[PDB]
């Protein structure tokens, strides 16, 4: 529809889907046919519609010539090609009329209602900065810039540190722990050892897990009643062995005047309240917690924490290796069953590290903000600092969002005018959790029968189901949050809700509905490869939260027996199924309230 | 400014080059001469100038297109005054926090009478609304113990003005709480607070280089920063001051609609359930701030705390804990009673020892005087209305040798030409109407079937009208095909509702599509006031979520009319909390209320039928369980006591139930209506029903349509309105015939016209449900 | 692993594929094989994801 103007016109105005005139060119010629059949061609029974559509030309054919479904032949009747030339002119007042309801809406939000659009959000990145062997200390202030490359069709991306760290030579040589799994026997894991050059393996180690590098402490398999043999060396005097897993960090090439700054990359289910201890020359551990200023919230989230290494901390000490300085960390893991109640996951840990945020957010085009920036990208600063050896990012670019497009800006303000930042109804509780929290895949309401039986039930229980990106419990199909941040979603929604509304969010218990189906495949495929491949797409559609990087799609509690049977049929490798045998722990099974169905295939 | 970018495109020279290319491709063999002489191009040059005329009217600025003609205007500008940011961004007072924002607003000049409109502070310096204590929560017998869920108390800390006149502030707050009464909650008890004068010895030392005339500036300053710390006063200021600040328009209009000022930060008022400590170690820097003050020398009290036993907490000298009910009044009748008299509640020390003082009136001139500010509604004013509607014919601009403005039918070639310009005139006349329809096409207060347009292009005196005067009645009537295109108007309401996040209702089968559409029209016009009052059961007006329920179902009704007219409605939303009362020496004597449950015997149903019925009764309670175990046939004579324990679950209204426990046997068939109903006590299902349970009475004529399957319909009816209800708020529905609905329809309106009384109109409604009433006073 | 076999076979032999394990027992691999060589009839490519818990260290080999 008039591609010469509508490129220029669509770029200025948002031009949404709705049009004031859906009048198509085929629809217009039927309107002009009923008009002309009234006008009398003079002194004759035939009318003017016989003139304008004369010889083998119907308005369906003239619309085909106009939209070029038919190639335009050289001979057309002149009063018809006069008529098709008019409809080419009338595309211009129509196209300026369809562009106006998109401009009426934007006038309403920005001029009268005063609403603004969100700007671009800068993203920060973990940045580890190692030094050379030539100096010990090097200071760099707030606002020094690191960079890698350039955005397409624009400027270079600079990253600046938010806080002025001072770098020192050194590294994390040793990371070891003691865990207390059983009475009178304790195991001694050594995942990270620089002196044997063994690294932190496999991108992440379960803290206090079965590493199989452990050796049992035979000095402590029977408790002492040798020079007082304890783990990791001889102790001077009696030291307690409490029921708390604790990990020890081995620091190297750091002087007691200097400070140390780590960035922990963590996914922890529940936060353990930690206390930190350091070695001394008397071989007694002292408290370090006055010196620690942590932003990792006692190892809850990823974050930087810098510690000035305390004075009179000793390199040479008993009960530990003598070459390295040591820091102790006592983990108080909260008591809970399952893999939810276990330790953090520890993607990694880097020394001499500090985060770095994006510098100028307006100049960078929208292509960079779409994806996180790739890992191991920034390898150099902007200004060449000669004593620096290398920077590196092991992980890269969490956070940061696009500047708002006019489609998504309209959806954002349409939400603010619907609920108005108060969660008063069932629908308003569903969206207000979904926009703020990124961990939420979906929320489903508590059903149809529940709200009508109601013998004065005050308590309402929203059942949240999260994505596979953010789940604390180690189950892919069954994602669970920890109850502390699950309670914090209720405390956010208690302010928006009525004071009489006691609202709290929970994870729903998962019903398992089994199916035992027989199915005949293609003539030239093995069925065991055919069973396994068909099972993956069936696992995907009815558990969309299970597969990583999925947009939240709204999906009901009910699974239909026949819509299941049709969904099996659209696989390219299927030919025909025989039976399904729906087996709830044969008809359609509908999910009872506060329950979510998971399919099982055995 | 759409004109400057499209200016090269909506042009005669560029539209003509578009038109020649359609001729040169399609009719290059039959029409090979396109020079400037022939009649074919001059007709096209007339039309391609008329399109350039028509497309120029689209590029006028949007404030001038959307304004209507000055003869027909809705009162304020382009968008109606209900759609301003003061009503579109602000939501209702539901939180305890914006209860505090609303109660802090109330002011003496907002009162409709009294005090000569000039005196007065705001009525309350701080309020605290909280749920009532759990031990006394409207617990009631008549059977066993039942506590009411959902009514709170509020503690009112009044100001210095309203403690002068308590009775004036009482009538204004009792007006305000009915207008802000929510869906299942109400105020039960109002607490007024009592002042305690907090003497507050503090010895100010003044700077070296103060003037002697600046010292009344000091006494006013040390008073004002002492008040705003001890007495938590909310700060209000104008909207345009917030527009100077960095925060957006979304942040300003966040709370409820405040007529006086905006309160973006709360004073964080402490709860009045417990006694309250007042820590004054933070005070000294607020006192050190002012220019002449160099330090303070003392901070104590001279034994004026013992009257209510204010104890200093554990070790610190600065803190004091006022006992349960009281609030500080630190210097009552402040300057003339305390500060001016040189008794020393506040001793100023200046230049070592000179120790100067001041009178009462001298510091009030240097005192900051507040300003009472009122916030007018925000509107977009009209632009200049432009005459885009008038249409000038293309047959005028042709050369006069073609004879279109000539005398009619002087030559015979005039009439076949003048009918050839007619179809290309009506296509251009549709384009001139639809720009003039744009204030009508995009208004939020829509009222019409009528879309794109059907008006005749020629004025009635014109010569162009005289040519087609034989078939102008026939052409205008096929121009009235635009009423057949009125489905398109339902696609704009789906677009205009999408500004406020909601789609239009789906089209049903029981529409009555004429009456369906006006429900969909009034849903758009009143849309911001519906979401502003989502839970406002105001005692006279129709419930503002009853409208929002009916629109989402889509079912027709007059409840979107400008006046409610509560006699004839589709359904009715009643609350059980509205039926409960809280309240010459011993003649009042309130003995009992809500005597016992019961019904009247016409016919019995156990299995759920289409109404799941008996007239002047209800099958409303949902028991499977045990028998109805009494009958009360003839109490005018003997044989009392022997009332029968009937069958467990039997449905008898017709003789298809032909099967027959029973003891003390009965007479029971079809003749005596004098028997009554009951329930046996060994089901033991006495539940709390009055707490948060809305009852919606529905017509059963919607089920009367064939093929209904009332259970399968009921899965769809509660499917949509589930989102419409609050989560805590709970719904049981009871649907009856046409006659029992109309008996309810009279009794609801007399109930609402009186203003919801607890009299005989409410007890009839209480009889109409399961819950049972005491009708014994009005027996006949 | 992805191989291209260059073959001239007279008749096609129906083949089955087995892989080592840590228990020194051969397990079936044919669910993981997606062959276009038509059981070693013609030349063709076939790619096999090497199955999990296949062991480098094993007896009898």
């Amino acid at each position: 529809e008039l591609n010469e103007l509508t490129n220029k016109l669509s770029n200025l105005v948002p031009m949404t889907d709705f049009k004031l005139d859906n009048r198509a060119s085929l629809q217009l010629l039927k309107y002009i046919e009923a008009y002309t059949k009234i006008i009398p061609f003079n002194s004759g029974d035939k009318y003017w519609n016989d003139f304008f559509f004369m010889s083998g030309n119907t308005p369906e054919k003239l619309a085909k010539l106009y939209q070029k479904e038919i190639e335009p032949n050289g001979e057309l009747l002149p009063q018809q090609a006069f008529l098709l030339a008019v409809l080419r002119l009338l595309e211009t007042p129509i196209s300026l009329l369809n562009v106006l309801p998109a401009a009426h809406r934007e006038l309403y939000y920005r001029e009268l209602l005063g609403l603004s659009s969100h700007a671009a959000q800068p993203d920060q990145v973990a940045l580890s900065m190692e030094l050379n062997s030539t100096v010990m200390e090097q200071l760099l202030p707030e606002g020094t810039l690191f960079e890698a490359g350039q955005d397409e069709q624009g400027n270079a991306l600079q990253y600046a540190l938010d806080a002025s760290l001072l770098a020192n030579r050194g590294y994390i040589s040793d990371l070891r722990w003691l865990r207390n799994d059983g009475e009178k026997q304790w195991v001694t894991s050594a995942p990270w050892d620089l002196q044997a050059q063994v690294s932190l393996p496999s991108d992440g180690i379960r803290l206090f897990g079965k590493t199989n590098s452990d050796q049992q402490v035979f000095g402590g398999v029977l408790i002492t009643s040798m020079y007082h043999l304890t783990p990791f060396g001889y102790s001077s005097d009696i030291e307690p062995l409490e029921e708390n897993p604790a990990l020890y960090l081995g620091f190297t090439d750091v002087k007691p005047g200097q400070t140390l700054a780590l960035y922990w990359k963590l996914k922890s289910p529940q936060q353990p309240t930690v206390s930190w201890y350091y070695l001394d020359q008397h071989n007694q551990w002292a408290e370090l917690d006055s010196w620690v200023s942590d932003g990792t919230q006692n190892l809850y989230q990823d974050g930087t924490w810098h510690v000035e290494l305390p004075v009179d901390a000793s390199n040479q000490a008993e009960q530990m290796p003598v070459g390295r300085y040591w820091l102790r960390a006592v983990v108080e893991v909260p008591a809970h069953e399952g893999a939810l109640g276990k330790a953090p996951w520890l993607y990694g840990l880097i020394y001499n590290a500090m985060t770095a945020t994006l510098v100028n957010v307006d100049s960078i085009s929208d292509s960079h903000f779409l994806t996180p920036l790739p890992a191991s990208s920034i390898q150099r600063p902007v200004e060449p600092i000669i004593v620096l050896a290398s920077v590196n990012q092991p992980w890269a670019s969490w956070g940061g969002r696009i500047p708002e497009s006019y489609s998504a800006f309209f959806e954002r303000i349409a939400q603010n005018l619907s609920h108005r930042n108060r969660s008063l109804t069932w629908g308003n509780m569903v969206t207000l959790l979904k926009e703020r929290y990124v961990s939420i895949f979906d929320v489903k309401y508590p059903g149809n029968d529940e709200l009508t039986r109601v013998p004065a039930l005050e308590q309402q229980q929203l059942t949240v189901i999260p994505a596979n990106r953010y789940n604390d419990s180690d189950d892919s199909l069954r994602p669970v949050l920890n109850p502390a941040r699950l309670q914090e979603m209720a405390d956010w929604l208690q302010q928006k809700d009525s004071p009489w509304a006691s609202i709290e969010v929970r994870n729903p218990e998962y019903l398992d509905v089994k199916i035992h189906y027989e199915v005949i495949f293609k003539p030239d495929v093995n069925e065991d490869f055919g069973y396994r491949q068909l099972q993956q797409q069936l696992c995907e559609v009815y558990m969309p939260w299970s597969i990583d990087e999925q947009r939240p799609v709204v999906l009901n509690n009910s699974i239909n027996y026949f819509q299941l049977l049709a969904t099996i049929q659209q696989q390219p490798l299927v030919e025909r199924v025989t039976r399904l045998t729906l087996h709830r722990a044969t008809a359609s099974v509908e999910a009872k309230d506060n329950e979510v169905l998971i399919l099982v295939w055995e | 400014a759409l004109f400057h970018s499209v200016k090269d495109d909506i042009h005669f020279d560029t539209l003509l080059e578009q038109a020649h290319q359609v001729i040169e491709k399609q009719a290059e063999k039959l029409w090979s001469d396109t020079a400037e002489h022939d009649p074919g191009i001059t007709f096209l040059q007339g039309i391609s100038y008329g399109v350039s005329d028509l497309a120029y009217r689209h590029t006028l600025p949007l404030k001038d297109l959307l304004t209507p003609a000055p003869d027909e205007q809705q009162q304020e500008g382009i968008f109606p005054a209900e759609f301003g940011p003061h009503n579109t961004l602000t939501c209702g007072p539901v939180t305890a926090d914006d209860y505090r924002k609303a109660l802090l607003d109330l002011h003496s000049s907002d009162s409709l009478d009294g005090t000569q409109q000039d005196e007065g502070d705001f009525l309350f310096r701080s309020v605290q609304l909280v749920r009532e204590p759990e031990k006394q929560r409207y617990t009631y017998w008549y059977a066993k113990e039942f506590t009411l869920r959902g009514n709170y108390w509020l503690y009112l800390e009044p100001t210095r003005w309203t403690q002068g006149n308590i009775a004036a502030a009482t009538r204004q707050l009792t007006e305000f709480l009915t207008k802000n009464r929510n869906i299942g909650e109400s105020v039960s008890n109002i607490i007024w607070l009592q002042p305690v004068d907090l003497p507050l010895l503090l010895d100010v030392e003044l700077d070296d280089d103060v003037g002697a005339q600046d010292v009344p500036g000091i006494f006013a300053a040390v008073y004002s920063t002492a008040e705003q710390y001890l007495m938590p006063g909310a700060q209000r200021y104008r909207t345009e001051v917030l527009q100077n600040a960095g925060m957006s328009n979304d942040q300003i209009f966040e709370g409820p609609l405040l007529e006086h000022g905006w309160i973006p930060e709360l004073p964080a008022a402490r709860d009045y359930t417990q006694r309250l400590t007042l820590n004054l170690s933070r005070l000294v820097n607020s006192l050190l701030e002012i220019e002449g003050i160099k330090h303070v020398n003392r901070l104590r009290l001279d034994d004026s705390f013992d009257k209510t036993a204010i104890e200093p907490v554990k070790g610190d000298t600065w803190s004091w804990s006022i006992k349960e009910g009281y609030y500080p009044r630190l210097w009552g009748e402040d300057p003339l009673n305390q500060l001016a008299q040189q008794n020393g509640p506040l001793r100023v020390i200046a230049k070592g020892g000179i120790s100067v003082s001041v009178s009462k009136e001298q510091i009030q001139a240097s005192l900051p005087s507040q300003s009472l500010i009122q916030n007018e509604p925000v509107i977009l004013a009209y632009g200049q209305h432009r005459d885009v509607g008038s249409y000038y014919p293309v047959s005028d601009t042709l050369p006069p040798c073609y004879g279109l403005q000539h005398s009619l039918s002087e030559s015979e070639h005039l009439l076949p030409l003048h009918q050839f310009m007619l179809p290309f005139e009506q296509l251009l006349a549709c384009g001139c109407q639809q720009i003039a329809m744009l204030p009508r096409l995009l208004a939020f207060q829509r009222e019409g079937y009528e879309v794109w347009g059907d008006q005749w292009p020629f004025k009635s005196g014109s010569v162009n009208d005289d040519a087609h005067q034989d078939y102008a009645p026939a052409l205008k009537d096929l121009l009235g095909q635009i009423a057949l295109d009125s489905d398109h108007e339902l696609d704009i309401i789906n677009y205009l509702l999408g500004y406020f996040g909601t789609q239009r209702a789906p089209r049903t089968f029981t529409t009555q599509l004429d009456d369906f559409r006006a429900v969909q029209q009034g849903y758009l016009a009143q849309q911001p006031t519906l979401t502003y009052h989502r839970s406002n059961i105001r005692i006279d007006q129709v419930s503002s979520l009853q409208k929002r329920i009916a629109a989402r179902m889509g079912l027709g009704g007059e409840l979107f009319k400008p006046q409610p007219d509560l006699s004839q409605l589709p359904f009715y939303l009643i609350e059980h909390r509205a039926l409960l009362p809280v309240k010459k020496l011993f003649w009042q004597n309130s003995p009992v209320w809500m005597e016992d449950m019961g019904y009247r015997l016409a016919y019995a149903s156990d299995q759920s039928s289409l109404p799941v019925q008996r007239r002047l009764t209800r099958t409303v309670q949902t028991p499977f369980p045990p028998m109805v175990v009494v009958g009360s046939e003839i109490t005018l004579l003997k044989q009392v006591g022997i009332v029968n324990l009937k069958k467990a679950e039997s449905e008898k209204l017709y003789a298809k139930v032909v099967s027959f426990n029973s003891t003390l046997a009965f007479p029971t068939s079809e003749e005596a209506w004098r028997y009554s109903w009951y329930f046996s006590g060994e089901k033991y299902e006495r539940t709390d029903r009055f707490s948060f349970v809305i009852s919606v009475v529905v017509n059963s004529d919607l089920i009367k349509l064939p093929g209904v399957d009332p259970y399968k319909l009921e899965e769809w009816v509660k499917e949509t309105i589930l989102t419409e209800f609050p989560a805590h708020i709970s719904m049981i529905i009871h649907w009856m015939d046409r006659e029992a609905f109309l008996n309810f329809a009279n009794t609801y309106q007399r109930w609402q016209n009186n203003g919801t009384p607890l009299g005989d109109a409410a007890y009839s409604i209480l009889e109409s449900l399961t819950l049972g009433k005491l009708p014994s006073a009005l027996k006949g």
